[PDB]
């Protein structure tokens, strides 16, 4: 209903913190719960930091996949930054990245861009995990990938942006994220030949 | 399978389970 009453919410969530209620909700319902309380901006965040920081790490050592980027994802919007929450959600990612679909790949590099992730190691096995699968990544998945903030960070290596690139050039359709995506190539770290056939083929 | 009689038990049951391996988003609510 897109209703904005945030202090009945924030009734709700002090009540699941008091009740010590997070060590046991499921990782589902977790994601369900951030994903409801970000889609209409909410405003006490204090709450919701403690929320998530009151779940343990047993919890974090065997989340499932989608329900793991959900959470990321709802953290993201929200704008919440937590130091210890993202080391939990690293060893999760470096334990299950290959179970990842493409779109939740995508959901998942733009999220940790969003929030400015420091880890450099998870953010270069997930681009190399997107490259190899690169053939079967759709449009939103395009759309949500190069679009994250800091992308030209991640374009390193030729391996890991060529078929990423070749397959945005192949499917992506919009002139905006065309031209996104050829700045980004230009100030990237890519040797100048890749980035010159790059912008050709998207430009022009 | 006839031994089944039209009762999917567990696998078709209500538990904690088989209400977490889906991504509706639960907004509309049962």
């Amino acid at each position: 209903k897109v209703f904005k009453q945030d202090r009945i919410l924030k009734q709700c969530l002090d009540y699941l913190v008091e009740s010590n209620a997070a060590v046991k909700l499921s990782a589902t319902s977790i994601g369900a719960m951030l994903n409801s309380l970000a889609a209409i901006r909410f405003t006490y965040h204090r709450s919701v930091k403690q929320f998530m920081i009151a779940i343990s790490t047993e919890q974090w050592s065997e989340m499932d996949a989608s329900p793991l980027v959900k959470i990321v994802s709802a953290m993201a919007k929200l704008s919440l930054r937590l130091p210890q929450v993202l080391v939990h959600v690293g060893d999760r990612l470096l334990d299950v990245y290959t179970f990842l679909s493409p779109l939740d790949t995508a959901l998942v590099i733009n999220s940790l861009q969003s929030i400015g992730y420091g880890n450099d190691e998870v953010l270069m096995m997930l681009m190399r995990h997107a490259a190899s699968s690169a053939r079967r990544w759709d449009e939103v998945s395009l759309t949500l990938l190069f679009g994250a903030s800091g992308v030209h960070r991640l374009l390193r290596n030729v391996e890991v942006a060529a078929p990423l690139l070749e397959q945005a050039a192949g499917k992506t359709s919009s002139p905006h994220l065309r031209q996104r995506i050829a700045a980004s190539l230009r100030r990237s770290a890519l040797p100048r030949a890749l980035v010159q056939s790059s912008t050709s083929l998207l430009t022009g | 399978n006839p031994w089944n009689d039209g009762d999917a038990g567990w696998r078709g049951a209500a538990t904690g389970a088989r209400a977490n391996r889906g991504r509706g988003g639960f907004r509309r609510g049962r």
